């Protein structure tokens, strides 16, 4: 996310039992790193 | 017709006016991002109770 130019991280890791879609449960994300970046993203892509 | 491009006549001999001096200018920049360089700080003893 971008809040006035900062870029906030979160992650979250845990294992999971998932045949398929998502399972049902609660997770809390913790930040990772805050990016003092601000520049302008308006689309995005998936590495390969 | 002359050449644009000449070369310092820098030499140990000459005196304090054609001595070669470093000039190093700091250019500072203000945008609407964060300031990701400040100087240093400075910190004191802890008092508890």
């Amino acid at each position: 996310k971008n809040i006035d130019g900062y870029f906030k991280i979160y992650s979250k890791h845990t294992p999971i039992n998932l045949v398929r879609g998502l399972p049902q449960g609660f997770s809390a994300l913790e930040p990772l790193v805050d990016l003092p970046i601000g520049i302008n993203i308006t689309r995005f892509q998936t590495l390969h | 017709c002359y050449f644009p491009l000449q070369s310092y006549g820098f030499q140990p001999t000459y005196g304090v006016g054609y001595q070669p001096y470093r000039v190093v200018v700091l250019s500072f920049e203000l945008l609407h991002a964060p300031a990701t360089v400040c100087g240093p700080k400075k910190s004191t003893n802890l008092v508890k109770n």
